[PDB]
RNA sequence: AUUUUAAAAUUAUUUGAAUUUUUCUUCUUAUAAUUUAAGUUGUUUCUAUACAGUACUUUCUUAACCCACUCGUCUUGAAAC
RNA sequence: CCUAUUAGCUGGUUAUUUUCGAAAGAUCUCUCAGGAUCGCUGGAGUUGAUUAAUAUAAUUUUACCAGGUAGAGAUAAUGAU
RNA sequence: AUUUCACUCAUAUUAAAUAAAAUAACUCCAAGUGGGCCAUUUUUGGUAAGCAGAACUGGCGAUGAGGGAUGCUCCUAACGC
């Protein structure tokens, strides 16, 4: 296995339950399931959540299970869908979601680098909501319907990356670009 | 350049909203006895033993009782200590105090709880439990009754 | 030249150097002033047990030492 | 740095110098500690004559003997070497500066004879 | 970097070893130290602490006082670490044991034609070591003048202080301030 | 005298014996209270009735700022906290008015749950002991049972197997065991810390917060 | 006493079977695990996981309790959006 | 020189017991050792087979890498134009 | 010569190490370049603690108090509009 | 209201939590100080100011060390060898 590629997201699932008072008597018991860096984190941004759309926090809510419900299979292919909501330095603009990976995990988080390149929208402003599947064909992008083609090719002119083994300063003569 | 007595009191002695009026009638009929803790409140209506301007609102024990006044032990800060402060105000401006009503009754519990309690031998604490993690039970949660939410985006 | 005319800066932390001091907590405070007339009875009721104890002891003694 | 011969170990050489007495010469080296104000030697500003402390005190197990691994202990004649016969091993003789030169020999013999090593051995003959 | 007061060093008040270099006083509290130091008295600690404590600490007890402290048991000993004084108040005195620092002479031979008689530290460490039936007593430390003048200052409200004044007659630090005739009264 | 020495004898093996059958015990009950925990959680497996643990009633805090620059009630509750060093870690046990007043100071610290084998390396490989008498109680490294006998033996918590017996499931004695322990000195991190300036709860890497059961690989790395 | 060495009490055995009087039995009863041959576990294994069954497949039915929940509120939600497109 | 002892562990036993079921399974009845206890000891060379050097100790003078602004003082603030 | 007049003002004020260690607030002052006095500091001493407690705490919790700043309003009063 | 006799309210984890809480408390003698300044947050006058005047906290003064090339006040962090 390889750290540097990897993100670090896992998955988890607690159940829990706003704390039931006199007045409360029976309280309804609400869930809901993101991924984040660490179940921690992701602990933070659900009560983070349920405090901007209810009003509950630690002080109000309790929990009562934690598990791991993993998925499926990890190895698997597939095509999901979920739904952004950012916010600029003057304003707030929302959109949809939609990529391809292995799994949910690195499914949730190739999507932060891509907006802080484009629109420097730093982690602390982007939302993310609703994760389900997508269908293949259903994809109005332009880039995401090829990735599903009958056959498709391109070359690999690439620049070479060595390792730091072979990375020798001094060179006998020019390398070329064409490799293979 | 200006510290009288009821100076920066414009709001702190006016009379709340519908409470205009002299105090109500058995306002007089408060047993108050020495060495009893009561917290001082201003009346603006009655003018005679008028709290001076930093007490309002303090608790202290009663020192001295007169036909129609109270002597008050307050501490009052100052530079660098607290220091013991006798104010003397009429009987209007004082209100018996609810920090010890919060050990009569546990007071009376004792007579009746720990008496019960060693005749019987038992240990039993009574110390308060300052409760923080909740304890370990067996719950059941019905799978029809629970019900999922998520949140909303942007409009 | 114009003088800092006030400022409370370093105040308190002068006084929590050596502390917030608190009143020593007597058990006895003098009533000198305190409603006269019925500590005044107060000084009546003492001098009855005294009297009484006083009496008591020199008799004993007396008859104790023959 | 530290000097470590044996089991002496000292914590520091080359004894502190007052400042500015090297460009400064009515200054002389003796150590002398600075008040000042922006004196930057009390200041301790980085690279400029430490001054001296307690943390570069020696071992006082270690201290006040010679590499000799012995304490020295001036004499002025014979009279006051007799100490030094249960000592003779723990402690070192010297000469003192103004003693002359047959009462330096006459002492010199005794020591040889009392076993006891001295320092000066070779002064004034 | 620590966060302790006074950089975590514990620091204690008062007397650490006795100034005085009275060759028979350092014997006395080298030995009452060992005997504190080994024996579990608090009598023989306190005694030892005693010892070192200044002059004003080891005030005089009169004669009269001595034996109205002792009047409750009079088979124990008495034991003072301050010096012992005749008091021509008392008519007579009887069958006292005491042990002090030092007695005066008249006192001395009051107490020793009483039937009583004087013990320094060292017999009352011989026959006594453990202090078993032994009280021990002090004067009064501050009823000498000097604390006449402590206190709140004089001129503050309620002030039992004592002025430093040349003399004490009308002329001399009386007229305004401690009258209510000419300004204020104390 | 002659007696003296088989008296003092007799009560070593009479000791010996009597902490013996204790460990017996105390082993029982580790094994008692896994297969407990485990079943329990198996229950709420069984069917949609859950099942879990609260917050463990015992915390793991480590200092991360130095001693300038605080506010007073800030210095002030790491004082009667115990963290007076940058890295200090002490153990806290868990309760609303302790958890109101490390809030105050969550800013400064990070604290988290610290697990079984986390609390045994502590003890085992960081654990300093006051030995000495009220208010001197000159540190020392634990190195054995006795000075744990001596201030615990007449309340029967004697030994290092009693102390993470008991600072694990917070029972009847955390006084005890807390205040007798001296606060951890940890070492700097081995791999480093990612930004003292920042939670760890931002999406931003930062370090300050409730690491919740993220801090057990951090006490081993610092350790 | 004078101090002496601060022996490690997790790596020295002797010092710390003096510390955990039952330290060395627990190590060598983990011991003796570890030593057990691979051909028990290599027949063991399939009863382990085969007697699991009913454990996996009550963990399936609650998963799958979740996942029909997902659903379902996804369902919801995007009636909630339809009917207030308009 | 009247706790580097007691125990703790290990070895060689032995006693009985015990249970994970035994070649690092566990505990005393008893013994003898040893260190993993109870903060470093051992082997071989060299100094060296000399009375002071080309070595070793030290002072001094030169460089070199990094650092280093005149002190005293008034001052909130001095290397101060 | 009185006279080494006085100066709330300027400058100077001589060995080492160790330990503790500030204030530039306040009241009064023919006071505003000063002084006195509180406050901060050191030294000395006693009473204590030395009994993992009690006193105690720039901390929290529980219970109970007092407020009218932020905010909010013109249909709730005044002042506007 | 005071006094004296009874009984007795966990006191063997401590009438809530935590606490290098007695490094406490008190007294005496006395030095220096009594021109302050800066930073975050709040705020008054001013068009504004590295301006003038205030509140809280922390620093500079009185203090160096690593970093911000550079810098009395910024970040880390305060100092025996």
């Amino acid at each position: 296995i390889d750290n540097s590629l990897n993100t670090n997201i896992h998955q988890y699932h607690i159940v829990g339950r706003a704390i039931p008072t006199a007045k409360d008597k029976n309280p309804n018991v609400y869930r809901m399931c993101i991924f984040a860096k660490n179940d921690t984190n992701a602990k933070s941004r659900f009560w983070y959540f349920m405090k901007k759309i209810n009003k509950l926090k630690k002080s109000n809510g309790e929990l009562l299970a934690c598990e791991q419900i993993k998925e499926r299979f990890p190895l698997r292919v597939k095509n999901y869908g979920v739904l952004l909501r950012y916010d600029s330095r003057t304003g707030t603009h929302n959109m949809y979601k939609e990529f391809r990976d292995t799994t949910k995990e690195g499914a949730i988080a190739q999507l932060y680098s891509e907006m802080a390149g484009r629109h420097r929208a730093r982690a602390s402003s982007i939302n993310i909501i609703r994760i389900s599947e997508i269908s293949s064909s259903l994809v109005r992008r332009p880039h995401i319907k090829q990735l599903l083609k009958r056959r498709l090719r391109f070359p690999a002119l690439h620049l070479p990356t060595l390792q730091k083994e072979y990375r020798k300063k001094f060179a006998s003569k020019r390398p070329s670009t064409y490799r293979m | 350049k200006s510290r009288g007595k009821r100076s920066g009191t414009r709001y702190k002695f006016s009379k709340k909203f519908r409470k205009h009026g002299e105090c109500t009638a058995n306002k007089y009929l408060e047993k108050l006895n020495y060495g009893d803790y009561v917290d001082i409140v201003c009346d603006s209506t009655q003018q005679k033993g008028m709290p001076f301007n930093y007490y309002h609102g303090k608790t202290g024990k009663i020192f001295h009782i007169t036909k129609r006044g109270v002597g008050v032990l307050v501490n009052k800060r100052v530079k660098h200590r607290i220091e013991q402060k006798k104010v003397c105000v009429r009987i209007e401006h004082v209100r018996k105090s609810r920090c010890n009503e919060d050990f009569l009754l546990r007071k009376i519990k004792n007579a009746e709880l720990i008496k019960e309690a060693k005749l019987k031998n038992e240990h039993i604490n009574i110390k308060r439990k300052t409760e923080g993690p909740k304890p370990a039970a067996m719950i059941k949660v019905p799978p029809s009754k629970i019900i999922t939410i998520e949140p909303l985006p942007f409009y | 030249a114009k003088s800092k005319n006030h400022t409370n800066h370093n105040q308190n932390r002068k006084a929590h150097k050596n502390g917030i001091k608190k009143p020593k907590k007597h058990k006895f405070m003098s009533r000198k002033g305190l409603d006269p007339n019925f500590f005044r009875n107060q000084k009546y009721c003492l001098k009855g047990i005294q009297k009484k104890k006083k009496e008591l002891k020199l008799k004993a003694k007396q008859e104790k030492n023959n | 740095a530290v000097k470590k011969v044996g089991k002496i170990i000292k914590k520091r050489t080359k004894k502190f110098t007052r400042f500015q007495s090297n460009r400064f010469m009515r200054v002389k080296p003796a150590w002398r500690k600075p008040r000042g104000i922006d004196c930057r030697v009390r200041r301790r500003y980085k690279g400029t004559n430490l001054m001296p402390s307690i943390g570069y005190g020696s071992n006082k197990k270690t201290k006040f003997l010679l590499p000799n691994n012995k304490y020295k202990y001036v004499v002025k004649n014979v009279k006051e070497m007799e100490p030094l016969i249960m000592n003779h091993t723990k402690y070192c003789v010297q000469i003192a500066h103004n003693v002359s030169s047959k009462k330096r020999k006459q002492i010199i013999e005794r020591a040889k004879q009392m076993n006891v090593s001295v320092i000066n051995a070779k002064a004034r003959l | 970097g620590i966060a302790l007061k006074n950089v975590g060093r514990i620091k204690k008040h008062g007397r650490k070893h006795l100034v005085s270099k009275n060759p028979y006083l350092r014997l006395l509290v080298k030995l009452y130290n060992f005997l504190a130091r080994r024996t579990n008295a608090n009598f023989n600690k306190i005694i030892a602490k005693r010892l070192i404590m200044p002059k004003r600490y080891r005030p005089p007890l009169s004669l009269s006082k001595l034996q109205y402290h002792m009047a409750n048991h009079p088979n124990d000993i008495a034991v003072v670490v301050g010096s012992i004084t005749d008091d021509k108040r008392l008519f007579s005195l009887k069958q006292l044991k005491v042990c002090a620092l030092r007695f005066t002479e008249t006192a001395r031979k009051r107490i020793e034609d009483a039937g009583g008689e004087c013990l320094t530290f060292d017999q009352l460490a011989l026959k006594y070591p453990t202090g078993k039936k032994c009280v021990l007593l002090r004067g009064p430390t501050k009823a000498r003048t000097a604390e006449k003048h402590f206190g709140k200052a004089p001129g503050k409200p309620k002030s039992k202080a004592r002025p430093y004044v040349r003399s004490k007659g009308r002329k001399f630090e009386k007229a305004r301030g401690r009258r209510k005739s000419r300004a204020y009264k104390k | 005298a002659a007696k003296k020495i088989k008296t003092l004898k007799l009560i070593n093996k009479k000791k010996r014996n009597d902490l013996r059958q204790r460990t017996l015990r105390y082993e029982e009950e580790y094994e008692s209270e896994r297969k407990k925990i485990i079943e329990l959680k198996r229950e709420a497996r069984k069917n949609n009735c859950f099942y879990r643990e609260a917050e463990k009633k015992v915390v793991f805090v480590i200092r991360l700022k130095g001693v300038n620059k605080l506010p007073p009630k800030v210095r002030s509750v790491f004082r009667l906290l115990r963290l007076l060093q940058v890295h200090n870690g002490v153990f806290v046990k868990v309760n609303k008015a302790t958890k109101e007043m490390l809030k105050i100071v969550e800013p400064y610290v990070t604290y988290g749950y610290p697990t079984l084998s986390t609390v045994r390396k502590l003890l085992y490989k960081r654990g300093y002991v006051r030995v000495g008498k009220v208010r001197r109680y000159a540190r020392k490294k634990i190195q054995d049972n006795a000075d744990i006998s001596k201030h615990l033996g007449k309340y029967n918590v004697h030994g290092i197997e009693d102390m993470v017996y008991q600072l694990y499931t917070c029972g009847p004695v955390f006084k005890k065991v807390n205040n007798f322990l001296w606060a951890f000195k940890l070492k700097p991190p081995r791999k480093g810390f990612k930004a003292k300036r920042h939670a760890f709860n931002e999406p931003r890497p930062g370090d300050w917060g409730n690491r919740e059961a993220h801090i057990n690989e951090l006490i081993n790395r610092m350790i | 006493k004078k101090r002496l060495q601060n022996k490690n009490s997790l790596t020295n055995f002797a010092v710390r079977c003096r510390l955990n009087p039952a330290y060395k039995l627990l190590r060598s009863l983990a011991v003796l695990r570890m030593r057990k041959s691979i051909l028990e576990k290599s027949k063991n294994k399939k009863e382990k996981r085969v007697q699991k069954q009913i454990q996996k497949k009550e963990l399936q039915k609650i998963n799958h309790d979740y996942y029909k929940g997902v659903a379902k509120a996804v369902k919801k939600k995007k009636k909630r959006e339809e009917k207030k497109a308009k």
